[PDB]
């Protein structure tokens, strides 16, 4: 649900565009995300492991 | 995600895309507001190949008819 559950009912989204979202808070367009979503995943996955 | 009119792809410039069913709208996040997707509400960057999830629809032109 993002950040919408605390501040009033919870609402659901889809990851990718949560992750569009928390990326144009910091100055980056969006479209930088979604042409580049597959390689952020892994690095994603390889800072948890 | 996305939305591509002809082989170009269209990312709302600040909203978001949603659809009642059978026509699609953009739309504040907050409140809910829906408008007709023209060339000023929406940016276009991209070849429509590499966004994951892009559906088909067409944008409006507010100059073509005047
Ligand atoms: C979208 O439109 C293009 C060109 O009109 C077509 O090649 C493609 O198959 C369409 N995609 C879907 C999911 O209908």
């Amino acid at each position: 649900s993002g950040w919408t559950f605390g501040a009033g009912p919870a609402l659901q989204i889809p990851f990718p565009m949560q992750m569009a979202y928390r990326f144009n808070g910091i100055g980056v367009t969006q479209n930088v995300l979604y042409e580049n979503q597959k390689l952020i995943a892994n690095q994603f996955n390889s800072a948890i492991g | 995600p996305a939305i591509c009119h002809d082989g170009k792809a269209h990312f709302p410039r600040e909203g978001v895309f949603v659809s009642n069913g059978t026509h699609w709208f953009v739309t504040q996040r907050n409140f809910y507001e829906p408008q007709i997707i023209t060339t000023d509400n929406t940016f276009v960057s991209g070849n429509c190949d590499v966004v994951i999830g892009i559906v088909n629809n067409t944008v409006y032109d507010p100059l073509q008819p005047e």
